[PDB]
């Protein structure tokens, strides 16, 4: 019992490390891919170099959307939107100059 | 490349071969995941000697 | 990467484009003709030696 708990706690370590791993953010994955899908450039990514200090002030701002995407225009994602049935539940997109 | 391949174009030339340099990214993704299998065989080799 | 890029970056904005040749005389009458063409039809610069 002893060593499957212990097992357990290195499997969740493991799988955050990985959350924690590449490229920018937490994965290379729909959130990454909407930079090319249009030129969604990650949130995240795009305050790369924060200070740790601000680190806590720029994710508490953007909340959820902390792994938002910028995006200059959301009208434009719109004629792709219907294709994200895999994508996270709820996404998010921002519309400014990445 | 595009201004090398411009400069010396045409289907005579490493443009030809090179295309799949030119024309295409780089994936980051599978780098990490060979990566990571290179991680499992060395732990592998280890328990193994 | 005109495709890609005028999405990111001024909507009145459109880049130049410009590409090269050396030893053009590789080319004849009809294959200049054809370029200049396809050149004017994609608004495009040549320097062609």
């Amino acid at each position: 019992v002893e060593r499957d708990e212990v097992a357990a706690q290195k499997r969740e370590l493991e799988k955050q490390i990985e959350r924690l791993s590449q490229p920018s953010g937490a994965e290379d994955s729909r959130m990454i891919a909407l930079a090319e899908r249009f030129g969604g450039v990650l949130l995240s990514e795009i305050y790369d170099d924060i200070t740790i200090d601000d680190a806590p002030y720029f994710s508490a701002l953007y909340g959820p959307a902390r792994h938002g995407i910028v995006v200059p225009d959301l009208s434009l994602v719109r004629p792709h939107l219907e294709t994200l049935e895999d994508c996270p539940e709820d996404l998010y997109l921002i519309e400014g100059d990445p | 490349r595009l201004i090398e391949a411009s400069l010396y174009g045409g289907i005579s030339s490493a443009i030809t071969r090179s295309l799949r340099d030119y024309l295409l990214p780089e994936n980051s993704g599978v780098r990490k995941a060979f990566q990571d299998m290179e991680a499992a065989l060395r732990e592998n080799r280890i328990t193994l000697e | 990467w005109e495709e890609e890029s005028r999405r990111l970056r001024g909507k009145d904005i459109s880049p130049c484009r410009l590409l090269f040749l050396d030893q053009a005389a590789r080319l004849d009458a009809k294959s200049i003709a054809t370029l200049f063409e396809l050149c004017e039809r994609l608004q495009m610069q040549l320097i062609i030696a």
